[PDB]
RNA sequence: CAAAGUCUUUGGGUUCUGGGGGGAGUAUGGUCGCAAGGCUAAAUUAAAGGAAUUGACGGAAGGGCACCACCAGGAGUGGAGCCUGCGGCACGCGCGCUACACUGACGGAGCCAGCGAGUCUAACCUUGGCCGAGAGGUCUUGGUAAUCUUGUGAAACUCCGUCGUGCUGGGGAUAGAGCAUUGUAAUUAUUGCUCUUCAACGAGGAAUUCCUAGUAAGCGCAAGUCAUCAGCUUGCGUUGAUUACGUCCCUGCCCUUUGUACACACCGCCCGUCGCUAGUACC
């Protein structure tokens, strides 16, 4: 459901065809669309701002969406999949053309850069990749398995050193300067990386 | 001798001539297959415990008070269906969503509270254009109204025509 | 031609055959 | 299935034929075999053997 | 009654069908497969090479299709067509016959390409109705009461006849003309799963070597 | 149920009645019942009604869609010889295969696929040895099979060399002679091998086919799984691209011309002909 912030109410209630959990969101800048994403269907789908029908069922993720972004200056639309590949979608005026980039692990972490050129994946092996758009290679990745404090809980039977629970991050967000990420998951801690020098800042309890 | 299968059928004239004579035949008159969308008290004879006196003062005094009172048991008994089923479900401990005259004061205020409730409702939605009660003027949705009586006689008939085909839609 | 006799005729023989076998069950 | 036909043209007047088998399974003469003047492409409804001798009812 | 595979989306959904062709077509076919791309709507060519049955099929499933039109040839003449539903629907292998190919006649044109009204005649086994609602399905639904392109599938003889008419309607009579593919047809088997599975349940299956081959009708 | 009883099948006196219901169909010279008449005579098409239904046609302007359109290419087919289908009865047409060569041919050499099939009451897929220029022969073997054939050591491809632009060493039709194989049977050549013969064809008129990424094209291999197939079909993999993804300018097709949906914003009367109905006056 869309929200006013001018006058407190619904535009419409957006919804899906047969009735899906809906994760994730993606707003195109220009507020003309609204991307949604599943766990039960992985199927992106797309409504329009004015008429509240979905537009397309954008396809072809095997495993779900986890996050959704638009980029401002391209208006180009990243899905997220438990596929381990990473799919940049065109679908503004007559192209309708998808390209995917294969992952090491499953992302449940996509960032979206200011510049519109560059996309920050946070995937379940820890490590946090930094691809390009107009090309599918990536310019760089950063090792995030070492520097998460994860702690051990009291029903545990594990030490702390060696569970899978929180060595992933599932929330990723680019600086508006477009140099630093700061990540955050189900662990003890939060950290912000340099994007260039590929070295963390500061960590965070 | 005698042959294993059907002979492939010759297409003759003859046998277009049967064939479109069919099709004229479910053309006209219009029966023909298509995929179609797919669109989209009892009386009880036990005694009556209220009296008569008592039935009136009912009459005299939400969708009923029994149903009601079925419905807040049966959301009670749901959400902490959910709990436990969502505790289940869930890789994550959830804390219990509920634990179940004088004023009653809201925790959170929704909306803007210092804004005026008149502001939310939209100037378009407090004057809609509407057509003239009486006869002798037509109004547009525009606002543009017209009398039937300063028109002229092709004015007269445009709008006329306008006004058949959003009728007709 | 004969594959459109033989099987046309041998059609015949057989929907004669029923009738006449029908006939004899019924009376 | 060859020397049953002596030319390509006399397949042709009885192609459609409902050809058995000893075996007991059916089939039918299709085509006239081209490059060799007698033999011809028969489909039966299983795989006949090499020791086997077809043979056309006929009166 | 519509058949079970076909029950969720009978009318709701529109179908998506894709076009292909055998393996290193003939140029005649490759014109052939484009008719049956213009006698549906809703309908792709994706020319096929080097692609295998699975990927084919399960690279389709996932993009998500109605069915699949693969089509086959002998020496330019298209003799076998299947179309097979995608999510594990069943599949007709068809022989057909007599075709005239739509590009041998005369530069009159291109066609219509709207909804087209479809004709059903002399479908009466059970047998013939599971024909009827596996054809069927590939039409956008819902056509238009006025719209001009009309679809005849016609069974005389075992042998479904399907032609493509245009028609028009004078003061007294229908009057139509012909534009697109003649065909005679001929299912001869019918498997449960898609074409990919090759060891799916057989639903029907033409026998042709039995004593009363000839005889019966949808046999 | 005080009889509707009279300790396991019964005898106190007497009168009377039955020899099996209830719903139904039927044949029937077996027996009783049962009737009318014999002169008496209408006449492809309207008005209207029923059902069906915003009355129908046309223009203008705006917009959508497409290898039936625009726009840009690869590989060709048609010109040659054969193969094949369609006509015709010397020929017309359709699908195709071959090569015209130096991005080649020829000789060595380097050596890499995938899908597949395979023997019982029999003769299958066949290593290995031996013999044969070869084709093939032969003695053996493994395999009813992720087991043996088989790493199917496939072909293009790669390298080194010979040829040198000459219908040349490009091309292999037509043909002579011999040796093998399958088969009861090879003449009108089944096919294979060996030597000789060495044609057209110097990139193919007007026409016109297929195709957007592991694809087009080149290239060889496995199988014929109740139809269609045999120098063919259905598939498979190896080598691996040029070019296109815009626009409604044209040719078509289609949609709209109440904004109705709810903000804000923008827009802010589509047009004509004929019917239709109503009234007024004229003949």
């Amino acid at each position: 459901r869309a929200w006013d912030l001018i006058r407190y109410r619904n535009f419409r209630t957006f919804t899906g065809t047969e009735r899906i959990q809906f994760n994730c969101l993606a707003v195109d800048p220009s507020g003309e669309v609204v991307c949604a994403g599943s766990l039960d269907n992985f199927d992106i789908h797309v409504w329009s701002v004015q008429t509240g029908q979905l537009l397309d069922a954008l396809s072809g993720h095997e495993g779900p969406v986890s996050c959704l972004s638009f980029s401002q200056e391209n208006s180009v639309l990243a899905s997220a999949s438990w596929d381990k590949t990473i799919r940049i979608w065109s679908i503004f005026g007559r192209s309708q053309q998808v390209e995917p980039i294969e992952v090491y692990s499953d992302v449940l972490a996509l960032s979206m850069r200011p510049d519109g050129k560059e996309v920050a994946v946070s995937t379940l092996k820890g490590q946090i990749s930094i691809f390009n758009i107009e090309d599918a290679k990536q310019v760089g990745n950063i090792d995030c398995r070492k520097d998460i404090i994860s702690g051990r809980f009291n029903q545990d039977r594990f030490t702390a050193k060696n569970s899978e629970r929180s060595k992933f991050f599932t929330t990723i967000h680019y600086s508006f300067d477009g140099m630093a990420i700061v990540a955050g998951g189900n662990n003890n801690s939060i950290c912000l990386y340099d994007v260039p020098n590929e070295v963390l800042l500061k960590r965070f309890i | 001798f005698d042959r294993t299968a059907k002979p492939v059928p010759v297409i003759t004239s003859e046998v277009t001539e049967s064939l479109e004579d069919m099709i004229r035949r479910r053309i006209q008159d219009s029966n023909f297959d298509d995929l179609q969308r797919r669109t989209l008290f009892e009386l009880s004879d036990v005694k009556s415990s209220k009296s008569l006196a008592e039935i009136y003062e009912d009459d005299y005094t939400a969708l009923s008070e029994e149903l009601q009172k079925a419905h807040s048991e049966i959301s009670e008994l749901y959400a902490n269906l959910v709990y436990k089923l969502d505790v289940l479900s869930s890789v994550h401990f959830v804390p219990k969503p509920a634990s179940t005259e004088t004023p009653t004061i809201s925790m959170e205020d929704a909306q803007p509270l210092y804004m005026s409730n008149a502001s939310s409702l939209a100037p378009q939605e407090i004057y809609n254009v509407g057509k003239a009660e009486k006869d002798g003027e037509i109004r547009l949705k525009n606002g543009v109204a017209m009398s039937k009586e300063e028109l002229t006689r092709e004015d007269k008939n445009r709008l006329r025509r306008a006004l058949k085909r959003k009728r007709s839609k | 031609f004969e594959a459109r006799q033989r099987i046309e005729e041998k059609n015949k023989e057989s929907s004669d055959y029923h009738a006449k076998m029908a006939h004899i069950v019924n009376t | 299935i060859k020397d049953m036909f002596s030319s390509a043209m006399e397949v042709a007047r009885f192609e459609g034929a409902q050809i058995k088998t000893v075996s007991g399974i059916r089939g039918e003469i299709k085509r006239a075999l081209s490059k060799p003047e007698g033999h011809y492409r028969a489909a039966f409804e299983d795989k006949i053997l090499m020791s086997d001798i077809v043979i056309l009812r006929s009166w | 009654q519509v058949d079970d595979e076909y029950a969720a989306t009978s009318g709701i959904m529109d179908p998506r069908i894709i076009v292909t062709t055998s393996r290193d077509p003939s140029t005649r076919l490759s014109q052939f497969a484009k008719e049956i791309k213009l006698l549906f709507p809703n309908a792709v060519r994706l020319n096929r090479g080097n692609y295998v049955m699975p990927n084919l099929v399960d690279a389709c499933k996932k993009s998500g299709t109605t069915d699949l039109v693969v089509l086959h040839e002998h020496r330019g003449v298209p003799t076998s067509l299947t179309i097979s539903h995608f999510p594990h629907g069943p599949t007709a292998q068809f022989s057909l016959h007599n075709v005239v190919m739509r590009h041998d006649i005369i530069n009159a044109g291109n066609q219509s390409e709207v909804n087209p009204h479809l004709i059903f005649d002399n479908f009466t086994t059970a047998l013939g109705k599971r024909v009827v609602c596996i054809l069927k399905h590939l039409f956008n639904a819902g056509p238009k009461k006025d719209s001009e392109r009309v679809i005849t599938f016609a069974n005389r003889g075992d042998f479904i006849s399907v032609r493509q008419h245009v028609y028009v309607r004078t003061r007294e009579g229908v009057e139509i003309a012909e534009v697109g593919p003649r065909f005679e047809m001929r299912l001869f088997e019918l498997r449960l799963g898609t074409l990919e599975n090759k060891d799916a349940d057989v639903e029907w299956q033409l026998r042709r070597f039995i004593r009363t081959a000839n005889k019966k009708d949808y046999l």
